[PDB]
DNA sequence: CTCGTAGAGTCCGTGTCAAGGGAGTTATTCCGGCCTGACAAGAGGA
DNA sequence: TCCTCTTGTCAGGCCGGAATAACTCCCTATAATGCGTGACACGGACTCTACGAG
């Protein structure tokens, strides 16, 4: 509904063809925390399993 | 010019005038503030003022 | 930190303007004498006459016109030449006439510059091998360090520390033949490194510790002047302290301008350091005033218009 | 999009800060002002950081979008999504060592800890009032001993050589990296097995869990200093036109700027072979500058150009009422409401 | 047998919340002209 | 009768000189010299009390 852009307009493309789905992805917040937090010393990365 | 203007424009006590009923203008020129340069914040305040 | 260093009064300047001069002085006969320094003169002020060069690019005034140039490099390559096929006591006193006449020159400071760091970068040769070339001995041969500074100091061109290393029959002196080849080829290689200095291998190390020393000497009565004026940069930077710069950054520009103007600096015209000064410690400040002050950068023409 | 979990934290090495950066910022410039296209390479560069248009490049040769992973001759940019400019981080050389204020300003100084040394000291050391003695070899003197202005005169007068002595922050990094974590902690558990007074065992405690840790996690303690600092994207920090002709740009351009231009002047005067008082009043100020840009706060309060309220530096970004202000309190406004 | 040290306690202070003059050189926009594709209308073949 | 193949001539993108801008090398010569609430909890320093070791 706010910060996701592919999400949002993924879901416009939905409702205006009568489907009821979602893809939430990742909040643009969070991507500039990540960021932004990066910025400094600091090693954030997304790890896997 | 620049102080003069300055502090009639970009003031706390320099604000607006509500101009939308008699009452409204002559209760706001019969105002005193305790808030500005050389008074009490909000957060400074106290209860005791 | 600045207020430690008292004021430097007008004697003490001159004086260290004396010692300044003579350190510059003597690192100015130090170029004079070797002789792979004149081929590069004569040869770019042919490129000039030839028109391969510049007449600006090699000189910047004499000392006691162009004809008086042309005349002078003329007689300068008949002298040189006549002094190679002579080099064969009588060198020494013909290189030491040269380098006199020499001296006359002054060059502008970039092609000083250059000549001082090629006769830098051979001696930097030089010292090099001779460090690579003892650290295998060494190292390699287990070369005791006594014997090492009595017997290979002094010549490092001939074979005599060699063949008295390998003469002492030591069994480390039997392995040194593991690494004679490139030891002795070091040994070979440096002789003709100083068959194109040409003097010996003495004069090498004389030449270094004299340009340090004149080199140290200058950069100290520098370090003392502007240690000294340091207050009277801060004194002129109190006018430019509002204009969105910080104030120490003004005093650095300032620094750096006071720094090129003691090293253009000359008290012989006689007038006192300060008000001379002032005209390039102002220059640098409003340069950097002018250029790291606004976000978008605007041309300095523009910042007068304005 | 990936299926994630377990998000990690470590210090950043060197190495890692240069591997994310695409391009160094050498200059402060940001745009031309006659046509206000980026400046290479400036803090806005498109060949380090993106295309300001979608699919074109600056000098204006390659428009179609048929190209996209050529990189074009004249302008080292390459041709891609303009989305990109918001992602790709940037680096800077620094040519001193400076300290990461974070670890040194909080609280519970960690560099301070972990030299067992207190905070007035190291501060004494980096604002170039005191040597500290790096492996002072067969002397008098111990491995963490601070020698003032004529006593390290007096020292190296006398002990010309068998003495290392330095000052400032690569003076801390320096005895930073030399310290054995392993042979430390032993020592430290050692006393545990043997030392008994309550305060004291205590803090022993403490040391010897940040020591485990800290060589646990594989972190070496000569992070802590930072030598390469990353520039964030572009995008984060905009310089948008105002209607009307007017700019408007966040305080981090402001605060990269002054830090680029006091490393090139350091870079300068270091190549002058300028005295010795001006160069450690270039690495002060180069210390500030940093410690203005990754948490403004701890210090005196450099404030802005002519507005007079102190510039929000990173921490501040990140850190507000509460915390996380677009993620957090509050609160990420949403469409399809009203009221 | 006596003294200094160790441990415990209290008070205070900090972080965190509620002066431009210029000569030479190159860059960049701007007008003028060359060089290769593309567009129009009709005709001929299936 | 309808669809396809053909003869023929213009135009737009590209490059060159010019003219207004920019950046570095000349910048210099009397002397000027330091100036910019408040409660909480925790940690550190100082003091007091009591014990163990030489
Ligand atoms: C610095 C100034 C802040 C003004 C401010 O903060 N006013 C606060 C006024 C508050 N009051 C007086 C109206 C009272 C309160 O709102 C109500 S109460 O008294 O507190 O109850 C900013 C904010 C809007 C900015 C202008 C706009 O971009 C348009 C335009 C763009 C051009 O390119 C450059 C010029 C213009 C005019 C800009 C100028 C300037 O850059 C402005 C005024
Ligand atoms: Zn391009």
């Amino acid at each position: 509904k706010s910060d996701d852009v592919n999400g949002r307009t993924k879901m416009y493309k939905n409702i205006v063809d009568g489907n009821h789905q979602m893809e939430p992805g990742m909040p643009e917040s969070f991507n500039v925390l990540l960021k932004e937090i990066r910025s400094l010393g600091i090693n954030i990365e997304l790890e896997d399993e | 010019s620049a102080a003069v203007k300055e502090f009639f424009g970009s003031s706390q006590l320099s604000q607006f005038m509500d101009q939308n009923n008699p009452l409204s203008e002559i209760t706001h020129k019969r105002r005193i503030s305790a808030l500005g340069p050389g008074g009490l914040t909000r957060e400074r305040a106290g209860f005791e003022v | 930190e600045m207020g430690t260093v008292e004021l430097l009064t007008r004697e003490g300047e001159i004086d260290i303007a004396k010692r300044i001069e003579d350190g510059i002085n003597q690192v100015q006969c130090s170029v004079a004498e070797y002789p792979e320094a004149i081929t590069y003169l004569l040869e770019q002020y042919d490129r000039v006459e030839a028109e391969e060069a510049r007449l600006s690019d090699l000189i910047t005034g004499f000392v006691d016109d162009p004809e008086l140039a042309r005349e002078k490099f003329a007689e300068l390559r008949a002298q040189y030449v006549v002094t190679r096929d002579t080099i064969k006591a009588t060198a020494q006193e013909e290189i030491l006439k040269l380098s006199e006449v020499f001296k006359q020159f002054r060059l502008v400071p970039k092609q000083f510059d250059y000549l001082v760091n090629s006769m830098r970068v051979m001696m930097d040769r030089v010292r090099t091998q001779e460090r690579l070339i003892m650290k295998l001995c060494v190292e390699q041969c287990k070369m005791p360090k006594k014997n090492f500074i009595t017997l290979f100091t002094g010549n490092e061109t001939s074979d005599t520390w060699f063949n008295a290393a390998i003469a002492m029959n030591k069994p480390w002196s039997e392995k040194l033949h593991d690494v004679s080849e490139e030891v002795h080829r070091a040994l070979q290689k440096l002789q003709q490194i100083e068959e194109e200095t040409g003097l010996t291998i003495e004069q090498v190390k004389d030449i270094n510790r004299r340009m340090s020393i004149g080199e140290a000497k200058a950069r100290r009565a520098k370090k003392e002047m502007v240690e000294a004026n340091l207050r009277l940069v801060i004194s002129i930077a109190k006018k430019y302290t509002n204009r969105g710069l910080q104030f120490l950054d003004l005093i650095q520009e300032g620094n750096i301008g006071l720094m090129k103007a003691v090293d253009k600096f000359e008290y012989r015209r006689g007038y006192k350091f300060s008000t001379y000064a002032t005209w390039w410690i102002r220059q640098a400040i409003t340069r950097s005033i002018a250029d790291q002050a606004r976000t978008i950068r605007i041309p300095v023409h523009m910042i007068e218009t304005i | 999009t990936e299926e994630f979990d377990a998000i990690k934290i470590a210090l950043a090495s060197p190495d890692m800060i240069r591997s994310w950066s695409f391009g160094e910022v050498k200059k402060p410039e940001t745009i031309n002002y006659r046509t206000f296209k980026p400046e290479r390479d400036g803090l806005f560069c498109a060949r380090i950081f993106g295309p300001v248009k979608d699919y074109e490049c600056l000098c204006g040769k390659y428009k179609r979008l048929k190209h996209r992973g050529v990189i074009c001759e004249k302008c080292g940019v390459e041709v891609t999504q303009t989305k990109v400019r918001r992602e790709r981080m940037g680096h800077i050389e620094l040519a001193s060592p400076t300290a990461h204020i974070w670890f040194l300003k909080s609280l519970p100084s960690r560099i301070g800890l972990l030299l067992d040394m207190p905070l007035r000291d190291i501060e004494r050391v980096l604002y170039f009032e005191s040597y500290v003695v790096i492996e002072g070899g067969m002397t008098n003197l111990e491995r963490q001993q601070i020698l003032t202005e004529e006593q390290y005169l007096d020292a190296l007068e006398e002990f010309g050589d068998e003495f290392d002595a330095k000052m400032g922050a690569e003076a801390i990094q320096a005895l930073l990296k030399s310290m054995d974590l392993e042979q430390e902690c032993e020592q430290l558990r050692e006393e545990l097995n043997e030392t008994n007074s309550e305060t004291k065992r205590k803090k022993l405690t403490k040391r010897i869990k940040l020591l485990e840790a800290f060589v646990q996690s594989g972190n070496k303690p000569e992070w802590m200093i930072l030598t390469v600092l990353p520039v964030l994207p572009p995008d984060l920090r905009p310089l948008v036109p105002l209607d009307g002709g007017r700019f408007a740009t966040s305080d981090l351009n402001d605060l990269y700027r002054r830090v680029i231009n006091r490393n090139n002047r350091l870079k300068r005067l270091l190549d002058l072979a300028a005295p010795d008082i001006i160069v450690r009043n270039e690495k002060r100020m180069l210390q500030e500058a940093v410690d203005a840009l990754l948490d403004n706060g701890r210090r005196g309060r450099a404030i802005t150009g002519s507005n007079k309220r102190p510039l929000k530096s990173l921490a501040d970004m990140i850190k507000g009422k509460q915390g996380r202000f677009r993620q957090n309190l509050l609160g990420k406004r949403v469409d399809y409401s009203g009221r």
